[PDB]
């Protein structure tokens, strides 16, 4: 069973270095003709290829990101290093290592190469946020308005992820919709919660915030404004 | 670089359907080509090696075929645990690419959404930005597109959004689209709009505000 | 270029 995992900073700032680590277990970096790649996922893109490296020491880089990458193997410790060098926000991604087997061989000889077509096990992949922020609470904003009516809060300029979002201390939940964060140009993320109901409840709101990181809750009653 | 195209983008479909995704490369690459499938939150799992050889512990509704330019993947008897994006790998030239990735997700009738525009809230105007939000409540399928209009100009590079994963219950999707402006530019203009256009409407529609109004 | 197991 072959099996890897990816380690290294959850958060980096820009013009910074990444140094992400793979540590793997079922098989060695000396098993001939093995690869081991890095994949990366930018949140809600395509998977974008990154570097490979195999046993007998060949390297291979994304040409768009040569000048940036290194990638490097400790056989001894069964690890694959990646360098990125001068990261911007644009790097932020889900990044993921992978095996690729090497040709068949029997007795030592090589036999079959089709099997060398596909990265055939990954690991869980490690998200990785760059940004120049510092931890930072929410401000919350109302958001007011077949026939449904539809209301809501804007959690505004938090940093870093998660924050958590309920609607009348957990008692609403029909019709609750809270959006996955946006990370702003200004390195800040940002996120709607809305919920919609019958045009007539307009019964009492409140959308319950609480960031951890920043240690900021906040109950935010929302209602149909004009006093 | 060589290029790997995915059709359809996305493509809706029930429990026990076949559906077949393609992949084509701009030049030849052999059968060096791999198929994955991703689930939200999971690693890509590979389903198909070398074009056409069904990975060890992969189910056999899985398929693939073609070499050269042209392959497809597919699935015999569509399960739930297929509701994912797929994708196509190359593996014959450097750098070894991925197509764009194709979206499979349940198929349900036609609905068109629920649109609504918030103005911003007084109380960020006093913290000198303003923010603008339109919501595009349950609709499907999934592509939609809102256009930002401020006195009659198209908005450009000055918002953002994010859509809701297809609800387990409805098969809709939501969408929440900021405007931003600061308090300034925001106190320039009148009309803030929220153009959508989307499958299940006749034409677009447009929900519309005039700042200060009162 | 060729990918390493490729003609």
């Amino acid at each position: 069973r072959i099996t890897l995992k990816e380690s290294g900073p959850p958060l980096v700032k820009p013009t910074q270095t990444l140094t992400l680590t793979c540590s793997f277990s079922g098989f060695s970096l000396s098993d001939f003709g093995v690869g081991v790649g890095w994949i990366r996922q930018p949140p809600g893109k395509a998977l974008e290829w990154l570097a490979i490296i195999y046993s007998d020491d060949d390297k291979r880089y994304s040409p768009s990101l040569n000048t940036r990458l290194t990638i490097t193997k400790d056989t001894s410790k069964n690890q694959v290093v990646l360098v990125m060098t001068r990261v911007s926000p644009v790097d932020t991604a889900t990044y993921f290592c992978a095996h690729r087997r090497g040709p068949t061989t029997l007795f030592g000889v090589p036999i079959a190469r089709g099997p060398v077509n596909a990265m055939d096990v990954w690991g869980q992949g490690i998200t990785v946020t760059i940004s120049s922020t510092s931890t930072k609470g929410p401000s919350v904003f109302p958001l007011a308005p077949g026939a449904a009516a539809a209301l809501g809060c804007l959690v505004k300029d938090y940093f870093p992820e998660p924050v958590t979002v309920s609607w009348n201390s957990g008692a609403l939940t029909s019709g609750v919709h809270t959006f996955p964060a946006v990370l702003q140009s200004s390195g800040l993320y940002s996120l709607s919660s809305v919920v919609t109901v019958p045009s007539s409840s307009l019964q009492t709101y409140t959308c319950n915030v609480n960031h951890k990181p920043s240690n900021t809750k906040v109950d935010k009653r929302v209602e149909p404004k004009s006093c | 670089a060589l290029q790997l195209t995915q059709s359809p983008s996305s493509l809706s479909a029930s429990v026990g359907d076949r559906i077949t995704i393609t992949c084509r490369a701009s030049q030849g690459v052999t059968s060096a080509l791999a198929w994955y499938r991703q689930k939200p939150g999971s690693p890509p799992q590979l389903l198909i090696y070398d074009a056409s050889s069904l990975e060890s512990g992969v189910p056999s509704r899985f398929s693939g075929s073609g070499s050269g330019t042209e392959f497809t993947l597919t699935i015999s008897t569509l399960r739930p645990e297929d509701f994912a994006t797929y994708y196509c790998q190359q593996l014959h030239f450097y750098p070894h690419t991925f197509g764009g990735g194709t979206r499979v997700d349940v198929r349900r009738t036609v609905a068109a959404p629920s649109v609504f525009i918030f103005p911003p809230s007084d109380e960020q105007l006093k913290s000198g930005t303003a923010s603008v939000v339109c919501l595009l409540n349950n609709f499907y399928p999934r592509e939609a597109k809102v256009q930002w209009k401020v006195d009659n100009a198209l908005q450009s590079g000055n918002s953002q959004e994010s859509v809701t994963e297809q609800d387990s219950k409805d098969s809709t999707y939501s969408l929440s689209s900021t405007l931003t402006l600061s308090k300034a530019d925001y106190e320039k203009h009148k009309v803030y709009e929220c153009e959508v256009t989307h499958q299940g409407l006749s034409s677009p529609v447009t929900k519309s505000f005039n700042r200060g109004e009162c | 270029e060729n990918d390493k197991w490729a003609s």
